[PDB]
């Protein structure tokens, strides 16, 4: 613990509750952002994979991190959907 | 640019003021129409301030005096039965009765009322600064109808008192285009353009037959009142009034050059250059002789035969501006302090 | 040609006169003094037709409509006449207000935001207030582009109007890139850690906005501003780039002479809050003459770590000798090290703690009664008849701080206060047992909405004490008078004067003066002039900060007049005026010294340059003024 | 800016 | 003319600039149609360069490529254009400072050797080009590193991800994935981790 | 002005692509051609203007 | 301050 | 009176 005062640190795509919820499989990648908000990280290593990432560090009280990993192929199909809302 | 010398004549006469008092502050350093008025040997004069003031046309002295208040009052005197109608720049007409000065009507009107008052056919016509022109009722005070006319987004100060002839009433306009309308309903007949060019328009008149405009830097032009078409034109311009008679046109132009042209094809007969760009008022026709006024207070009065200087004469300090009338041998002016000047 | 008259047509609330008196346009121009002029153009025109739309609408006239309007001149185009006409309408009272659209689940702050009393009457300036407070309400939550329209309704029956407002806040945008421009000396990292907004998060307005207030109370730039464009083909992606332009920041000088009153001196200054752009503060000042050696070196990271925490330290060495050659008269040797460190507890709280530790070497001091109270205080009893003497200190002192800093700005603040607070005390073991606390406040309350008439409120508070029966050292008394303190005095002056015992004065010349020399038949203490300032001090400043009356608009942003009253004593609380009767009583802080005048504050390429004029209109017997002073610094 | 006086140099640097 | 413009081209061969600049415009603010106005202003541009007049020197090359592009000697203007923009951008290293007048000069230098291939500059133009890449990737290198110092590892993936997408081949970016290894540690997606760990050791010799 | 810091600037090396995936696509904004070396460089360029009739 | 009898002035010395 | 603002001048011929 410190006493030093830190900014509220931010970070990824605000993931609400019910966005996560409506998000389905075998849907298009355009729509997909239609719903969630442009994806501020995707896999740039050749593979159409999205990371919608909720990163928030609030002072000093805790890391709070939900990712959402979409696997899209090669016509933008989404086929997985991977929601982890912890570390 | 710069106001011409005063121009030394030998004056045939010595003319001389019968007699001189002041209705109150007058008109001051603003423009307006106000002008005193003559009809059963008795002078109604008034000033901007409010107050409304009438004199006999022999012996000057006061007789009734009212305030109408600032009342701003713009529209010049003009006197017709047993009332006198006078335009306010606060949208008002007042009817004051001819005896006491007592109110008889007050109406408001559409618009700030700049134009000179013109009673006819029971009716008093008033044209207001945003264009359009009313008729009201003599006695009861009611508007009958209003037409309206077109407005450019400049203009010039002063608003076109109509002519009336023949059961219709002919107007000017601030976009140049002459109007006629009919007494009974106020349906439009005709219009006409004569005409940054302002092409302001100001008073006609009908001696017979056709109609007389000249629109401010626009055209001098002759257009007849039952068609509405023109006959001939003549490049000059103005905004003051003119007078008509015999067959010879009296006017001062733009530039405030006083001179002569005919009814018949407009040619000119002489012009006079010495009082340029001294800010003439409108001239009248006295004693056989064309008498005008300058910002300064210099009467000038010219032979009419071709146009020379007969008499000038130092009246008021104050200068004039407004419009001089002439009637029943009388003739009187209102300097801008408002001090009425009756001249022998 | 000029204003004639404006003239209004159909207005029956309002009287004319009241109508035309906020125009721009002026209809009469007063002989007494000089307002404007009545030049008329037809730009203000506009603005002067929607500030009198604005004044019917905020009255209850929801109705309200310009009919037309008639601009016209005279023949002899010397007047003008502007006429307005004018329908009024009724007089309509707020009914109540419906919200409706996708709010995104801020309905909750929406409705409570938009609530108003019942039965108020309608407010055109309101209602813009709110459009634009919910703009304000949705762009904290990223939703930087909203939707929002509000329409009235008027019932004509029941005299009331209804505001249906629709929202839609659209996408929540997310800020990809944070971009500085014309940064060419700071390091971008200095500017990019005054940072609120965080890269790859969405938008915060109150971030933006929190990030561009502590660049502006940095002080390192000006005219600091944002834009949050768009970044294009996407349907919520912004680029957010600060654009600032660099000063020359502090001032370095140096001077060499010879033959002047202090002889062969080299004396050179060095002050940068910004040092090469990395943003530390490094000060190195010093002098050599033939009376004194000195150097202060002081270098401070304020970001020694990420989080804003600082690591400060102060080095310096000081050596006065008042006699070159026989080296027997007054001599001061003080040298020692202070290393801080301060922290951030709050957006605008800091706190300091360190430790200090100074050497203070003195011998041959000349009597005087209050470092005679001081020496018998540290338990030493010289003699007092002659100027043979020594006292020698080591004292180690935890420093302490406390910093308040809401400014506007960091060079010429408009409007929020300061507050810094400075504290000693010394660890147990030195050789002074003493406590020190210092309080200067500085708050600017702008009088326009513009920020050019502010007054500003300075207050300079000292207290020092012994703390275990020993007295505080009299090296660290309070001083006022100069640019720093109360302005028309002499620099240091203000505050307790020496009294001199008749002593045997060292190197003694008979055609110099010397305060109780025995050589001079000095029989009793002297009453002098000689300053030595005192354990307590307070100083206080109300300035009037006024546009330069001649100054251009490209230099306005570096020039800073104000006229001042200042407001200041400095006393010594530990005077004891019962044993010294006749003597003044410097225990007395009764005798505030108080000055009035003229100071001009400049930006120059050369470094900040104070330039001062006042009348010490307050004064007191053995106090000399000096009224033009002038500061190399800040 | 830089002034020399009687056998007394100053100088102030900008930039 | 001649008699002082002689006089002029001696003198700015002997490099007293601050005067002559004072001829040259002597020379060009006199005959602005003269036979010799060309070279007068290409004159006026080396030695504003070379003197420290560096914005005066901007704003007559812009005067200059205004008036006439048709100019034989265009390559030369574009380069002093490049050396002037760069001459703004910049012994410690400065590269993390506003690296906006580096890209203008990338970009001035960057036309040249497009449009003049044969031109006697390209080949310190291309050198210079490789430097300011070098210099442009050093600065998003910096903001990258502040990024991760600070806490923000979604801003350091897309910093260095721009920095792979723009300035593939620069040390910096080299020097910068174990940064984007780092951040995708810290955001416990192992999946990019190892993919950014398996880019640097195909690269680390 | 007059500056060599970019001579000594390190030579660019494009990053080789480990199997079993793609680096990321490469903007051409930035691109240096090739060009012939046969050129004069630093002090030994010349730096003044080309004499013109 | 500190008083310089040979030169009759008092040198300030204090930081 | 040597003026050293980035020309070298006397402000008055001293003498």
């Amino acid at each position: 613990e410190r006493v030093v005062y830190r900014p509220d640190i931010n970070q990824g795509n605000y993931l609400t509750a019910n966005d996560v919820s409506k998000i389905r499989v075998g849907m298009t990648q355009q729509q997909v952002a239609y719903a969630l908000g442009t994806p501020l990280m995707s896999d740039p290593f050749g593979t159409n994979t999205w990371f919608y990432v909720f990163r928030q560090q609030p002072g000093h009280e805790g890391v709070t991190q939900q990712t959402l990993t979409l696997t899209f192929n090669s016509s933008g199909v989404l086929t997985n959907i991977d929601n982890k809302p912890a570390l | 640019v710069k106001m011409s010398p005063l121009p030394t004549v030998e004056n045939q006469f010595t003319p001389t003021t019968a007699w001189s008092t002041s209705v109150g502050s007058g008109i001051g350093n603003f423009y307006s129409n106000l002008h005193p008025a003559l009809a059963d040997n008795v002078v109604y004069a008034a000033d901007r301030a409010g107050l409304v003031k009438a004199l006999n046309a022999d012996d000057g002295k006061e007789i009734w005096s009212v305030s109408l208040a600032p009342a701003l009052l713009s529209g010049g005197v003009t006197v017709s039965g047993g009332h006198v109608y006078i335009g306010s720049e606060k949208a008002q007409v007042y009817a004051l009765n001819t005896s006491d000065g007592t109110v008889a009507w007050q109406t408001k009107v559409a618009g700030e009322a700049l134009s000179r008052p013109v009673v006819s056919d029971g009716l008093v016509l008033i044209h207001t600064s945003n264009g359009q022109l009313q008729a009201l009722n003599e006695a009861d005070g009611a508007v009958k109808w209003t037409v309206n006319l077109d407005m450019p987004s400049l203009s010039l100060r002063g608003e076109s008192a109509p002519t009336t002839a023949f059961g219709a009433a002919v107007v000017g306009g601030d976009n140049g285009r002459v109007s006629a309308v009919l007494m009974e309903q106020g349906q439009m007949i005709w219009q006409q353009r004569i005409s940054r060019l302002s092409d302001v328009d100001t008073t006609p008149v009908v001696v017979n037959g056709v109609v007389f405009a000249l629109a401010y830097n626009g055209n001098l032009t002759a257009l007849d009142l039952r068609s509405g078409q023109i006959m001939w034109k003549r490049e000059l311009g103005s905004v003051n009034d003119f007078i008509v008679d015999g067959n010879r046109i009296y006017l001062v132009d733009q530039n405030d050059r006083v001179m002569a042209l005919t009814i018949d094809g407009g040619v000119t007969l002489w012009t006079q250059s010495d009082l340029l760009h001294r800010l003439l008022t409108s001239p009248v026709l006295y004693n056989g002789n064309l008498v005008v006024g300058d910002s300064e207070g210099y009467l000038h009065w010219i032979n009419v035969e071709d146009g020379r200087f007969v008499a000038q004469q130092k009246v008021d300090s104050s200068g004039f501006q407004t419009e001089p009338v002439a009637a029943d041998g009388k003739l009187l002016i209102q300097a801008k302090d408002g001090t009425v000047y009756s001249i022998t | 040609a000029e204003i004639q008259q404006i003239n209004i047509v159909g207005n029956h609330a309002f009287t004319t006169d009241e109508l035309i008196s906020h125009f721009q346009l002026r209809d009469e121009v007063p002989w007494w003094n000089v307002v404007g002029d009545r030049k008329y153009q037809k730009q203000k025109l506009a603005g002067d037709l929607e500030t009198l739309r604005s004044y019917y609408l905020d009255r209850g006239y929801a109705r309200f409509n310009i009919d037309s309007t008639q601009v016209s001149l005279t023949p002899d185009k010397k007047g003008i006449y502007v006429t307005v006409n004018i329908t009024e309408g009724d007089q309509y009272k707020l009914s109540g207000v419906e919200v409706s659209g996708n709010l995104a689940g801020h309905s909750a702050e929406i409705e409570q935001l938009t609530k108003i009393e019942p039965g108020e009457l309608y407010n055109g300036t309101k209602v813009t207030k709110m459009e634009d407070d919910i703009k304000k309400l949705l762009g904290r939550y990223g939703y930087a582009y909203p939707r929002v329209q509000s329409m009235p309704e008027i019932n004509d029956a029941d005299k009331t109007v209804k505001l249906r407002v629709n929202v839609d806040a659209g996408n929540r945008f997310y800020v990809r890139k944070i971009r500085f421009e014309g940064n060419d000396t700071s390091k971008d990292a200095v500017l990019r850690r005054e940072m609120r907004q965080m890269e790859g998060a969405w938008l915060g307005s109150d971030l933006v906005d929190q990030g561009k207030e502590r660049l502006n109370r940095l002080g390192f730039f000006e005219t600091v501003d944002t834009d949050t464009q768009r970044v294009p083909g996407s349907p919520d992606q912004v680029d957010v780039v600060y654009k600032v332009k660099e000063r020359n920041t502090g001032s370095f000088n140096f001077g060499i002479g010879y033959g002047t009153e202090s002889g062969v001196s080299f004396q050179a200054g060095v002050q940068q809050d910004n040092w090469l752009g990395t943003g530390y503060a490094v000060g190195i000042n010093g002098t050599k003459n033939d009376y004194q050696t000195y150097a202060e070196l002081s270098v401070t990271n304020p970001y020694f770590t990420v989080d804003g925490v600082s690591l400060g330290g102060r080095l310096f060495y000081n050596d006065f000798q008042a006699d070159d050659a026989d080296l027997s008269d007054y001599t001061n040797k003080s040298y020692g090290t202070d290393v801080t460190l301060g922290f951030p507890i709050n957006e605008y709280n800091s706190l300091r703690a360190g430790l200090g530790y100074v050497h203070n070497s003195l011998s041959n001091m000349q009597p005087q009664v209050a470092m005679w109270r001081y020496l018998y205080s540290m338990g030493e009893h010289p003699s007092t008849s002659d100027q043979d003497n020594s006292f020698k200190t080591d004292d180690f002192t935890f420093n302490y701080g406390w910093t308040y800093n809401k400014l506007d700005r960091g060079y010429f603040p408009t409007d929020g206060s300061r507050v810094n607070l400075t504290g000693k005390v010394t660890i147990p073991g030195s050789d002074n047992e003493y406590y020190k606390v210092t309080l200067d406040t500085a708050t600017y309350v702008p009088i326009d909405d513009d920020h050019k008439w502010v007054v500003l409120g300075r207050t300079r508070w000292g207290y020092g004490d012994g703390l275990g029966g020993k007295e505080m050292p009299f090296y660290e008394n309070f001083y006022a008078g100069g640019s720093s303190t109360v302005r028309g005095f002499q620099s240091n002056t203000i505050g307790p004067k020496a009294v001199y015992f008749p002593h045997q004065a060292s190197n003694y010349d008979p055609d110099y003066d010397y305060e109780c020399a025995t050589q001079d038949g000095a029989k009793d203490l002297c009453k002098s002039d000689d300053a030595v300032g005192g354990n307590a001090m307070a100083v206080a400043s109300l300035e009037f900060i006024t546009p330069t009356p001649f100054i251009s608009d490209k230099y306005a942003n570096s020039v800073r007049t104000s006229f001042f009253w200042d407001m200041g004593t400095v006393w010594d609380t530990n005077w004891d005026s019962s044993q010294y009767s006749g003597y003044p009583d410097y225990s007395d802080p009764s005798n505030i010294r108080m000055s009035a005048g003229i100071a001009l504050q400049w930006m120059s390429p050369l470094g900040p340059l104070v330039f001062s004029y006042a009348q010490p209109f307050k004064k007191y017997d053995g106090d000399k003024a000096e009224q033009f002073q002038f500061n190399i610094g800040k | 800016f830089g002034t020399i006086h009687k056998r007394r140099f100053r100088y102030w640097f900008c930039g | 003319p001649n008699e002082i413009y002689a006089t002029a081209q001696q003198k700015l061969q002997d490099g007293n600039w601050r005067q002559a600049i004072t001829q040259l415009e002597a020379l060009d603010n006199r005959y602005p149609f003269g036979p010799y106005s060309q070279q007068v202003q290409l004159d006026l541009i080396y030695a504003y360069y070379k003197n420290a007049d560096l914005p005066l020197a901007q704003a007559a090359i812009d005067r200059f490529i205004r008036l006439n592009p048709t100019h034989p000697n265009i390559d030369y203007v574009m380069y002093m254009r490049g050396l002037t923009n760069m001459a703004l951008d910049d012994g410690v290293d400065r590269s993390d400072r506003d690296p906006q007048h580096a890209r203008a000069a990338f970009s001035d230098f960057s036309k040249l050797v497009r449009g003049y291939p044969n031109s006697q500059y390209t080949t310190d133009a291309t050198k210079r080009l490789v430097f300011l890449k070098d210099r442009l990737a050093k600065y998003e290198y910096s903001v990258a590193e502040y990024y991760t110092e600070r806490g923000a590892w979604v801003a350091v993936v897309n910093r260095v991800e721009g920095m792979l997408r723009d300035y593939p081949d620069t040390q910096a970016t080299r020097d910068a994935l174990p940064l984007m290894e780092n951040a995708y540690r810290q955001m416990q997606m192992n999946a990019q981790a190892e993919k950014v760990a398996k880019i640097i050791a195909a690269n680390s010799s | 002005s007059g500056d060599e810091a970019y001579l000594e600037a390190a030579p660019l090396a494009e990053l080789h692509a480990p199997a079993g995936m793609i680096l990321p696509v490469t903007s051409g904004d930035y691109a240096i051609p090739v060009t012939n070396g046969s050129g004069a460089v630093g002090k030994a360029l010349d730096i003044r203007p080309p004499a013109q009739p």
